[PDB]
């Protein structure tokens, strides 16, 4: 039941449109997905209906400011239901031209799977 | 539109610079398996002329308290060639905790002179 901090965080990388380019394996024991199945799919696929619009807004703030902390939101779990999550997002830039390369996300889970 | 994807991998480090997690994209980027980097200090793979700059980056990233630092240095690939690497890094601590912060890096092979 109780899990240690390391086991409650998973790192993800996204292209600037929010499509997964990488996800660490810690996601599997927290909400069921294997990273391979997430690659190339939009973050939005996994946002709960009630948070999707708020995520759009956080994404806008992330791209202007370069970093954001999300609100509490729900990520849809692989077999139904959702976990509550918070994410710290960071845009990675090319310093030579200030162009955005990708988004780094540090995702940490705030609940067990709920229905 | 398809675009040429930069070659990059993510790693995590303690503040001293020891690799404590390495994404498997490291094989395509620098030619090492993750377990060849885990437990070693990233400065061991850094060109001698760039080692002070890289050690200085670790201290600077800690001082930034979560903000991103970008450093460009030469990394010795598995095939013993110096590759230009832009590392963008920042510290993180789960906000519900006071555990020692670690450093998250995104490491991209880029062009440079
Ligand atoms: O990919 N993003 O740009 C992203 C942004 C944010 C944001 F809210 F902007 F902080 C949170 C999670 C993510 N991605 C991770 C995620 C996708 C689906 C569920 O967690």
């Amino acid at each position: 039941e109780f899990k240690g901090l390391d086991s409650k965080t998973f790192l993800s990388e996204h292209s600037m449109d929010m499509k997964f380019t990488y996800c660490d394996d810690r996601i599997t024991e927290l909400i069921g997905y294997h990273p391979e199945e997430l690659l190339g799919r939009s973050a939005y696929e996994f946002y709960h209906a009630l948070d999707s619009e708020n995520m759009t807004k956080s994404h806008q703030n992330l791209c202007t400011k370069g970093q954001v902390v999300s609100g509490q939101y729900r990520m849809l779990a692989k077999h139904g239901g959702y976990v509550w999550l918070e994410t710290q997002g960071t845009v990675i830039y090319n310093p030579r031209n200030l162009q955005p390369q990708c988004i780094m996300c540090v995702n940490y889970v705030l609940s067990e799977i709920e229905k | 539109l398809n675009v040429c994807q930069p070659t990059r991998f993510i790693s995590r480090h303690n503040i001293e610079g020891i690799f404590t997690f390495v994404d498997h994209r490291c094989v395509a980027t620098v030619g090492y398996q993750p377990q060849e980097l885990l437990g070693k200090n990233i400065v061991e793979f850094c060109h001698p002329e760039d080692q002070q700059l890289l050690r200085d980056s670790f201290q600077q990233v800690v001082k930034l308290k979560g903000q991103v630092l970008s450093v460009m240095f030469r990394f010795r690939s598995k095939n013993q060639e110096w590759l230009w690497m832009r590392t963008s890094s920042f510290t993180f601590q789960n906000p519900y905790s006071d555990e020692i912060e670690y450093i998250i890096c995104t490491n991209t092979n880029v062009k440079n002179s």
